[PDB]
RNA sequence: CAAGGAGGUAAAAAUGAA
RNA sequence: CCGGGCACUCUAACGGGACUGCCCGCGAAAGCGGGAGGAAGGAGGGGACGACGUCUGGUCAGCAUGGCCCUUACGGCCUGGGCGACACACGUGCUACAAUGCCCACUACAAAGCGAUGCCACCCGGCAACGGGGAGCUAAUCGCAAAAAGGUGGGCCCAGUUCGGAUUGGGGUCUGCAACCCGACCCCAUGAAGCCGGAAUCGCUAGUAAUCGCGGAUCAGCCAUGCCGCGGUGAAUACG
């Protein structure tokens, strides 16, 4: 019954360039819990980024993530066995988590070869408006958005 | 040739810090403080508490270590690196207490409980 | 067969793969353990008299 | 290149081409080049012919294989055809030979599930 | 799989040899399958126990490695219902 | 229910051991055998003095064994017997130094496994159970006791229907550790089964 | 040049007899070193709780069996006439022996 | 491949040595 | 008739005589029991009062179940004058 | 600021063992 | 490795160390929130500890024990068979379907435990399992063990494919009186189903889930992918 609030949770900034978010993103590469091959790959990507665009991956990366940020999504709830679907507003905290978690399915998603190069291309795709994680955001909005009839159930 | 104390512990690791006030950033132990780390990313977050102080090389590192793996001898270094510029520098406290640089961090692997399968992980079950 | 079984158990000819353990206490012949000469059953209730040196709880 | 009664294996490394044949899988096929003296990481595309003809000549004579081996190997299985043993009747019943459990699984042997149900 | 030793059981051949003697008769019996096929007293059967009775098994050359009770299955099965 | 045995749960810090010797091991379970057989070889032949406890010793063929006793009257002076074989019996299947001693239990109502061994008597003699519960409690919390609780549990007074009779004055915290809590426990034989007998009693600690 | 260790289930019956040997030689003419803490070698051991057939939640023991070492230097028989027969263990294993 | 014999992951799952995993040097 | 075992008592006590499976003093009980259910051409036969005979509910629903002694019954499914699966079980 | 009297009320979810 | 020294590390024995004691605020109090204080905190993180009682729960096959029964036998010995049967159904699991992946080579970094009726260094034969030797070790001395995931290098290039290892032929080894029913490994050759799972269903809130190997009990051997432990790298999220 969350007596307790349960407090957001805190990371380790990364190398190089300190970040409150990179690490977190790393975190979500991460599988079986090795960091080491999980942040290689982001970095490696990093390196890719340099290549196809002349821009500082520290950017291109806060950018993507800026564009898919999901700001309405739909949220089930009450009366009726749970039957309505109430578009509710999504927290920092939650955009946050939906953006960094899209983005790397959706890199996944891609048919190339090499996980770093889908990580590398999904990021200036979404940088630019046009990765499938951005469907996806885009998707979630759209959803929200034909809910309005009953959003003023809000809560 | 020369000594400041030298006790960082992270999850059974053990390591031994010295710095000798020189402009020579060196290593310790097996090979270079690259090398005996390469291809770690994070091997090279134990030298963050000499950023947080006026270092960038003002001493000849001398780090023996022992026991867990990489990661946790690497956070022990970044304890027992904290623990000798506190030691000789009694003011350096004032830096090492807001960021945090000094604490043995009790995280340490929980046992093997009986009936569980590990730790925590229940069996899973059905009732038919 | 009990009586008879805890015979052949300290009988032991014929081959030398034929012999097998037995709790002494009991009749027990599985879970024996080789270091006390007692199944589970046993040393769990001697253990718990005091009778065992040595022998105590385990918490850590 | 037809090797022994086949010549599928193109642009495929040359010790990994020729596992494609019944009678090599891996050991005896670096074992064949190193005696032949050819190197393993060529092209397999029809490279120097005299290459492939040594190849041939020792591949598929020196061991049995192919076609033939199989025949050999179905042979051995019609050993404990006659009056046979135990393990022949497990080759009869279509049941698996090392005595293994077939009260659940064995499922490569005896095939794909047909429910009784009672 | 033996490689040194290679045994048949004393007793099977004790019973087997001083019977070979310029010829014999076939009623021989067992208890082991434990021994070997033996070549010499090929045509002869050997009745080995399946754990119910003694199955007349015999030998025509063929056979070797497999000692005796793999030609004494100790089960029936037959069939499942069908 | 379900709880642990108090001495069990004692053993190292209140209530030491009662069989203390050191070996390693090809020695180890011999000489528990041969413990574990004096045990059993006294408490045949010496229940009449009801025995509290049997410490044994050991150091190289040296052997001590402490026998505890309420009344030590079946040891009779010397050259009296109920002795002199009797300790020298032990070394029938031992040949070791057969050193048999023998304490004086002052208060047997103060006595765990004296005052269940009474009350599993009082079984066995067809007496009011419930009665001799009480009674034995009382007479426990009589002799300076700081808590007490006697068990006897099924078939009570014979009849088809296994019961649990209960009674406990005083305090009785099991589950601390500083409790210095004696557990005793019986069993009565009887025409129509057997029964057990709990027994426990405190004093204080810390 | 004399070696003495000595093994013991108990540890505080250890920790004391063989610190009654670390008083008995110095006060007899002779360097000591003092009570060398040889790790323990713990033997465990996991039962099922109960008699019948509840694997899940047991009950484990352990049998801790200490080590404790001391060496004292020249063996003069004025230390050795001490620690020759004034033995008092409770069953305490002692070994003796100079290399 | 954890269940192949042939392989010196294999060879350690199952925990024995051989050719596909030798005795160390 | 009788043509299947679920007890293993059960079965020896009828086939062979073995009676080493079930109580000694009902052995008797047991036996004109097992009689009357090998003998009985359809369940209506089965009736007779000191058999307190009933079929099962929820699970065990096909089965029937006539009483040996005090909280013992010995359960079956009826079919086609046949009985099959003979328990020997609690009624509890 | 401290409530009396007023009125719209759950869903689709049935059974019982010898 | 020696001389020597034991301040570091470690080893194991007694101690110190927070009791929201101290600051701000709330409150009648209890207490709650917040803050320098330190390694640590408002039960620091895990164990051991399971009230009166409930389930005519579980166990007469660990043992004890009332009653009923069997005694040229419902007991006793032996050889052999069986518990390993297989048209099927369910539980718990292991190994996978691959490229944050697989193979080969090189090269590091643990903890907890076990061993002289054994662990067996180092040589020798052998593709190898293993066999011949044979040193040390009653063991913080010698041995089991090189931890593995990691790192570096190189090779496959997405294909039932160097993924996957089932099944089957053949050839061997070791324990054991003996391994056909029914042993574990080693080597050659076969290389199946599986390209990610219907309705449903489980676990886990911080060194945690995941993933990686390591020890022990039983044990001649082993059907252990199990159970009990050990450490390595190490997430995500909790509005409510
Ligand atoms: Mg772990
Ligand atoms: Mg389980
Ligand atoms: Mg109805
Ligand atoms: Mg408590
Ligand atoms: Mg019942
Ligand atoms: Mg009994
Ligand atoms: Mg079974
Ligand atoms: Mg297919
Ligand atoms: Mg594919
Ligand atoms: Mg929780
Ligand atoms: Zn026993």
């Amino acid at each position: 019954a969350r007596r307790r609030r349960a407090e957001v949770r805190q990371l380790q900034p990364d190398l190089v360039y300190g970040d409150v978010l990179v690490t977190a993103f790393i975190n979500k590469i991460m599988r079986d819990g090795k960091k080491n091959l999980a942040a290689r790959i982001f970095y490696d990507a990093c390196k890719i980024i340099q290549e196809k665009t002349g821009q500082e991956p520290l950017k291109v990366f806060k950018q993507a993530v800026e564009n898919v940020k999901p700001r309405m999504e739909v949220r089930s709830r009450r009366v009726g066995g749970a039957n309505y679907q109430v578009p509710m507003e999504v927290s920092p905290r939650r955009q946050q988590s939906l953006a960094l978690r899209w983005l790397v399915q959706a890199a996944n998603q891609r048919p190339e070869r090499r996980a770093a190069v889908r990580i590398a291309h999904e990021l200036m795709d979404a940088a630019e408006g046009k990765g499938g994680a951005v469907k996806k955001k885009e998707d979630v909005e759209r959803m929200a958005e034909a809910n309005r009839a009953y959003a003023h159930y809000r809560w | 040739m020369e000594q400041y104390y030298g006790t960082g512990r992270r999850k059974e690791a053990v390591a031994r810090v010295f710095l000798r006030p020189g402009n020579g950033k060196v290593t310790v132990n097996g090979q270079d403080f690259n090398e005996y780390f390469q291809g770690l990313v994070r091997a090279v977050a134990a030298l963050e508490p000499l950023r947080a102080v006026d270092a960038l090389g003002h001493f000849d590192a001398y780090i023996t270590v022992r026991g867990g793996g990489k990661s946790g001898q690497i956070d022990a270094i970044k304890l027992g690196i904290a623990r000798a510029l506190v030691q000789y520098n009694p003011d350096y406290r004032a830096k090492l207490k807001p960021l945090g640089f000094l604490t043995r961090d009790a995280r340490v692997v929980e046992r093997k409980k009986y009936g569980k399968h590990k730790a925590r992980r229940a069996p899973q079950y059905s009732k038919r | 067969a009990r009586k008879a079984l805890i015979e052949k158990a300290k009988r032991t000819p014929k081959f030398k793969v034929r012999a097998y353990t037995r709790c002494v206490r009991c009749g027990r012949a599985r879970s024996v353990y080789r270091f006390f000469g007692l199944c589970r059953i046993c040393l769990r209730e001697l253990a718990h008299k005091g009778q065992l040196p040595g022998v105590r709880k385990a918490s850590w | 290149a037809r090797i022994a009664g086949v010549e599928i294996p193109r642009n495929k490394r040359v010790d990994v081409a020729l596992t494609y044949i019944y009678g090599i899988g891996k050991a005896r096929a670096k074992e064949a080049l190193e005696k032949t003296g050819i190197n393993p990481a060529t092209r397999v595309k029809d490279l120097t012919e005299a290459e492939v003809v040594r190849l041939r000549e020792y591949v598929e004579n020196t061991w049995k294989l192919e076609g033939e081996l199989r025949a050999e190997v179905a042979a051995n299985i019609k050993r404990l055809m006659d009056i046979g043993c135990y393990r022949g009747l497990r080759h009869r019943r279509g049941l698996p030979v090392r005595g293994q459990r077939t009260r659940t699984n064995a499922r490569t042997r005896k095939g794909p599930r047909k429910t009784v149900a009672g | 799989s033996l490689k040194k030793g290679v045994f048949v059981d004393d007793h099977l051949l004790e019973k087997v040899l001083e019977l070979n003697a310029k010829g014999e008769k076939r009623l021989i019996k067992t208890w082991s399958r434990r021994s070997t096929i033996v070549p010499e007293m090929v045509g002869h059967t050997i009745a080995v126990y399946n754990g119910k009775q003694h199955v007349p098994v015999y030998i025509t050359e063929n056979m070797v490695g497999h000692k005796l009770g793999e030609f004494a299955p100790t089960r029936t099965y037959r069939g499942h219902g069908k | 229910g379900n709880k642990i045995h108090p001495i069990g749960f004692r053993l190292g810090i209140t209530r030491d051991w009662e069989s203390r010797w050191y070996a390693g091991k090809k020695q180890y379970r011999h000489l528990l055998l041969e413990d574990q057989r004096i045990r059993g070889l006294l408490e045949k032949e010496l229940y009449s003095a009801g025995l509290a406890r049997v410490d044994i010793e050991r150091a190289a063929d040296n052997v001590a064994v402490t026998v505890h006793v309420a009344k030590p009257g079946v040891v009779i002076g010397r050259g009296g017997e109920r002795i002199r074989v009797l300790r020298e019996e032990l070394a029938k299947l031992t040949g070791k130094n057969v050193a048999l001693n023998v304490q004086e239990v002052q208060n047997p109502n103060l006595s765990a496994p004296l005052v269940a061994q009474r009350v599993a008597e009082q079984i066995e003699r067809r007496f009011a159970v419930r009665r001799a519960i009480k009674q034995a409690v009382q007479r426990v919390m009589e002799s300076g006791a700081k808590g007490a609780k006697v068990i006897v549990s099924g078939r009570i007074g014979g009849a088809e229907q296994a019961r649990t009779e209960w009674a406990a004055q005083g305090r009785v915290p099991l589950h601390t550790l500083r409790a210095n809590i004696d557990y005793g426990f019986a069993l009565a034989r009887t025409t129509y089964g057997v029964l057990g007998v709990k027994a426990y009693i405190f004093l204080g600690e810390v | 040049k004399i070696r003495i260790k000595l093994r013991g289930f108990d540890h505080k019956t250890l920790d004391a007899s063989a610190q009654k040997i670390v008083e008995a030689a110095r006060r007899s003419g002779a360097q000591v070193s003092g009570p060398i803490p040889l790790p323990t070698r713990v033997r465990r051991f996991t039962v099922i709780r109960g008699p019948f057939k509840h694997k899940d939640s047991r009950e484990h023991f352990e049998l801790r069996t200490h080590n404790r070492l001391v060496d004292i230097i020249n063996p003069n028989r004025k230390t050795i006439e001490q620690l020759m027969t004034l033995d008092l263990p409770t069953g305490v294993e002692i070994e003796i022996k100079t290399v | 491949g954890k269940g192949d014999r042939r392989t010196r992951r294999g060879k350690i799952w199952r925990g024995t040595y051989g050719k596909y995993r030798p005795r160390k040097k | 008739g009788i043509k299947s075992f679920k007890h293993k008592g059960l079965k020896l006590l009828f086939e062979k005589g073995v009676t080493s499976g079930v109580p000694a003093q009902d052995v008797d009980r047991i036996n004109d029991r097992l009689q009357a259910i090998d003998t009985a051409t359809e369940i209506g036969e089965l009736n007779r009062q000191i058999y307190k005979l009933h079929p099962l509910k929820g699970d065990r629903e096909g089965y029937w179940s006539i009483t040996v002694r005090a909280n013992w019954r010995i359960t079956f499914q009826f079919i086609n004058g046949d009985a099959y699966i003979l328990n020997y079980e609690d009624y509890h």
